[PDB]
RNA sequence: GGGUGAUUAGCUCAGCUGGGAGAGCACCUCCCUAACAAGGAGGGGGUCGGCGGUUCGAUCCCGUCAUCACCCACCA
RNA sequence: UCCUCCUAAAGAGUAACGGAGGAGCACGAAGGUUGGCUAAUCCUGGUCGGACAUCAGGAGGUUAGUGCAAUGGCAUAAGCCAGCUUGACUGCGAGCGUGACGGCGCGAGCAGGUGCGAAAGCAGGUCAUAGUGAUCCGGUGGUUCUGAAUGGAAGGGCCAUC
RNA sequence: CCGACUUACCAACCCGAUGCAAACUGCGAAUACCGGAGAAUGUUAUCACGGGAGACACACGGCGGGUGCUAACGUCCGUC
């Protein structure tokens, strides 16, 4: 149980996010994807967050 | 080549009365030269696998390529995939090049030098050396190594028999006992 | 009279509940599109015209139709399809 | 005592000791004693009729043992109640069914080999016949 | 928090890691009772209890230890070391119009530790940089004994691949290390040097500062030299590091020369003065700080006031 | 009959979800002494109970059996 | 509590203080695609180098491998390597399987956007089956849906999530 | 050192014979089950929905087994 959970807010200015885990200690690196944002309906960058 | 035309000369002229083979495509030819070098203590530290390649491609004209342990030994203290050897592969003008620069200026430079086994050979007809010294190739100046460590050859060829080995690789004057 | 009983312990005993795998739909029978023709672990049966493969390797009908068994292939391997039937 | 040595599985089902026998026949040795009835035969049993046999013929003669218990049978300990598991192994049975061939002589007269096995089937739970060799 | 002065807060210190101690240790008792207590049959038909089982369960929990560095700073010992170690002579070294060194020669014995002082900028890298062989001097004649195996640790950690974890980059990945003539498990070649536990699986990035300094100096220490050129060693390190490495130098075969900045480091371990000055003159003496300073006082001058303290605003 | 713990040098015992494996006294040599003791210098020791097993490592982790040490055998 | 095999009597299911083992995760690659590739083990010759390191050719043919138990499966590989990547998409969903229900699972196809491929095509996580916790109460973000005279707001609801 | 010579041999590797297995299968029934068609027979016997329940201590016998001692008027399943 060494994976947090964290969310991947979108770029697109909405308040919109998937959520995920990651490995905090192997991967500090803040996770980045280009993911559907349905709320502008166009695939976008998803930033990490809390 | 420098000695490609030479072997299609004279050692194709010998082997086609020799063995009364039909075809030209029936007398054996060397196909390939494998420079190996396990290094094995680069275990302790990556730079001697470095070094040893750095050497192997001064040797030969080609960068080597780094073999890894293929399955971990406990008794030799490595797991799967430890870089672990350097290996070059060496066909058509560069093998004949390093032939006969080889068979011509590294196998006089032996210490102590008084012929290479003939026996040495493994049933398919390919043949196999080890130089327990690498300093015996020109290209290594003495002025940028660190170690001797040593090199092996392998002469793989499509004869079929030591015999037909044997004979090919007379014709080139190989220095056997 | 201190010794009439007597007992003792076990370290097995639990089990997992079963998934009711196997075939569904049998051979002849006919079927509608979507249908689940075998419930599978590995694929005991591959997929055949018609049928398809699920994640769980369950073979279901991708059309309407009658299902069929057969053997073919050089590996004498069981394969589900479906004619149109 | 034959016993297996690293055997897979500690304890095995009861079972059921239904059928005729396989190995039917004098394979190895001149004569052999058949398994006319039915049962479970200990490597107790075993070794008692082989020392049976052996001390019979003396020295000479070869003898082959057919049947090896491989058999685990798990005893409660006394006194215990029903349940909380199962018994541990205490020892190991063959299943015999009839016609197994069970032991076998050669290099001895018939006349011997005859009361030999008679000597040993005097130690075995069931009953047994002297068979000889055949040209099939 | 704490009102007072350093020393009292090392006493109060002190008091508190000792009451700490005390208490864990009354836990560990406790403990060791409750659990010859669980360990006990039911004696009957009578309670046993489950509050007291609750009790013992909620008394086994988890204490954090201190992550004190301490005396493990391993400092692996080099080649023999010859008579002839390192000598400069006339050694001179100018950039543009300021000039750095200018005519120093000293040979530095075996076995010494040389305590390198001055201001800022005076050339005290510099130095190690000709020494190191990475700069040529004006004036040359730099030369080291044959013997001489060099290990520099640099001024500066900004060299380590801040992706890399703790183990790979202070290791290499190999799990055996080389170190000299004796090749040495890697893991436990790190956790001599206080990453003990999991701390191998940290990032270089993620470090602290402190444990960033303790990592460069394990990296940098595994060559193996019996000479030693350390820049500025305690930047990031606490006192307790600090003293663990004054030991690690003290027991130390080979010699070493150390750039710093505190006077009571450089003073605990300093065999040799080489004291930087103005217009690029290194005075050298052999001798610690104490006999430097008694040096000074036989042959000083009167005054005693350095600062002006010039200010700010407007 | 059911349960728990321990096993580390000749002895008593420490020992990190890894890292030749350590301490006292015992043993070896040399000093000291008429000679021993005591004292001082140097030195060596190991089945980590045993076949077993997820493991980058099994002493400490991994079912087990071997032994000795306990504990419980109540209403009956 | 959950997963695998046997008991379990060739559909499913099937008990015991029956016989054996495992789980309470891992992975932004170990996911998607497009190319490529094929093991274990042994024999012979070869420098340190041997019982076994790397090399060469011969047998062999998956006895190998699969992130972790066991079972089933895997060569068109589901196994191994590399380039580009985010389909580990959003709304749905014919039709099924399995449950007493709560629920759980498989799923072609449709719409919107996307990745890989020259394309046909494949991709809604991983070879599959464990890796888990109803509701209440509350927290965070979004949404004027509601807003106790009215305009706000508080508090609710809805969506996502702890 | 190269080991130079002894097994009235412990012994898996290959071959020839011979067994055993719930958790072995290069094989493999009878039955049972699933689906379709065709009659004859059966007061619809079938399914769905709705009103009302009771019951969820079972027993023995046959057959297939686990456990037990191939004990029990023992115990636990499957089927009649
Ligand atoms: N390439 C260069 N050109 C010009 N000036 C330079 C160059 N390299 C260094 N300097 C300057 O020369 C002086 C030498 O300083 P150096 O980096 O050697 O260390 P230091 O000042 O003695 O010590 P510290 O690093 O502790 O401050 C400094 O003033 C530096 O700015
Ligand atoms: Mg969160
Ligand atoms: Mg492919
Ligand atoms: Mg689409
Ligand atoms: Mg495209
Ligand atoms: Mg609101
Ligand atoms: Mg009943």
């Amino acid at each position: 149980g060494i994976r947090e959970k964290i969310k991947l807010v979108s770029s697109a200015g909405t308040g919109h996010f998937y959520t995920t885990t990651k490995n905090k200690r192997t991967k500090p690196e803040k996770l980045e994807l280009k993911k559907f944002d349905p709320v502008v309906r166009q695939h976008v960058i998803y930033k990490e967050a809390k | 080549a420098k000695l490609h035309d030479y072997y299609k000369d004279e050692v194709v002229k010998k082997l086609m009365t020799e063995f009364n083979y039909n075809s030209v495509m029936q007398v054996p030819r060397v196909e390939k030269i494998t420079l190996n070098m396990g290094v094995g203590e680069a275990i302790a530290d990556k730079k001697l696998l470095d070094n040893a390649a750095a050497d192997l491609a001064a040797i030969s004209g080609q960068k080597p390529l780094i073999t890894k342990a293929r399955k971990s030994v406990a008794g030799f203290k490595i797991r799967q995939g430890y870089p672990i050897g350097c290996k070059v592969t060496l066909r058509g003008e560069r093998m004949w090049e390093f032939f006969e620069r080889l068979i011509t200026i590294a196998v006089p430079r032996i210490r102590d030098f008084r012929g290479l086994s003939a026996k040495s050979f493994d049933g398919r007809g390919n043949y196999s050396m080890g130089v327990r010294e690498q300093i015996i190739f020109p290209e290594i100046d003495y002025d940028k190594v660190d170690r001797v460590r040593g090199l092996d050859i392998t002469i793989t060829t499509t004869a079929k028999s030591d015999e037909e080995g044997r004979a090919l690789l007379a014709a080139f004057d190989f220095p056997f006992r | 009279m201190a010794h009439k009983k007597a007992g003792g312990s076990t370290r097995n005993g639990r089990d997992s509940e079963a998934k009711r795998l196997g075939v569904k739909r049998f051979g002849g029978e006919s079927v509608l599109a979507g249908s689940i023709i075998v419930r599978q672990r590995g694929t005991k049966f591959h997929a055949g015209a018609n049928v398809g493969c699920g994640r769980d390797h369950t073979l279901f009908a991708k059309a309407d139709g009658k299902v069929k068994f057969e053997v073919k292939g050089p590996k004498n391997r069981k394969f589900i399809s479906i004619e149109a039937e | 005592m034959l016993q297996p040595k690293r055997t897979k599985f500690r304890k095995m089902h009861k079972g059921r000791n239904r059928g005729l026998a396989q190995g039917t026949d004098v394979s190895f040795g001149s004569f052999g004693l058949k398994a006319v009835g039915r049962g479970r035969l200990t490597a107790r049993q075993i070794e008692a009729a082989r020392r049976a046999m052996t001390r019979a013929v003396k020295r000479q003669g070869k003898i082959w043992i057919r049947v090896f218990p491989d058999k685990p049978i798990t005893e409660k300990p006394l006194a215990v109640r029903m349940g909380k598991g199962k018994g541990n192994v205490e020892y190991w049975v063959a299943l015999i069914q009839p016609g197994k061939v069970l032991y076998e002589m050669d290099g001895v007269p018939e006349e011997l080999a005859r009361e030999a096995f008679k000597l040993a089937a005097a130690k075995l739970p069931i009953k047994t016949t002297f068979v000889t060799k055949t040209v099939m | 928090p704490w009102e007072g002065n350093y020393s009292s807060w090392l006493e109060q210190k002190d008091q508190r890691l000792a009451q700490e101690a005390s208490q864990e240790a009354a836990r560990r008792k406790s403990i060791e009772k409750e659990l010859e207590w669980v360990r006990q049959g039911t004696k009957g038909r009578q309670s046993k209890g489950k509050a007291r089982l609750a009790r013992f369960e909620e008394l086994n929990s988890t204490e954090y230890q201190k992550r004190n560095e301490t005396n493990e700073l391993f400092i692996p010992p080099g080649p023999r070391l010859g008579d002839k170690v390192l000598e400069v002579s006339n050694l001179r070294k100018s950039y543009g119009d300021r000039l750095l060194i200018d005519s120093l020669s000293f040979s530095i014995p075996k076995g010494a530790i040389v305590g390198i002082i001055g201001p800022n900028g005076a050339g005290k890298s510099t130095l190690f940089r000709m020494i190191s062989g990475q700069e040529q001097p004006d004036s040359g004649t730099i030369t080291l004994g044959e013997t001489v195996k060099l290990a520099s640790v640099d001024q500066f950690r900004d060299s380590m691949d801040n992706s890399k974890t703790v183990w790979e980059e202070v290791s290499g990945g190999l799990d055996i290390m080389k170190i000299g003539n004796t090749e040495m498990p890697s893991r436990a070649y790190v956790g001599r040097f206080n990453f003990k536990g999991v701390d191998q699986g940290k990032r270089v990035g993620e470090l602290s500062g402190g444990e960033r300094g303790r990592l460069h100096l394990a990296k940098l220490l595994q060559v193996g030299g019996n000479m030693l050129l350390l820049d500025q060693p305690t930047n990031d390190l606490d006192i307790e590091t600090l003293r663990a490495l004054e030991n690690a130098l003290l027991e130390f075969p080979g010699c070493a020369m150390v750039i710093s900045h505190d006077r009571w480091f450089l003073d605990r371990i300093a065999t040799h003065i080489l004291d930087y000055q103005d217009e690029g003159k290194v005075e050298f003496f052999e001798g610690n700080f104490t006999e430097y300073e008694e040096y000074k006082k036989r042959t000083l001058g009167a005054d005693a006031l350095e600062p002006k303290r010039i200010k700010y605003k407007r």
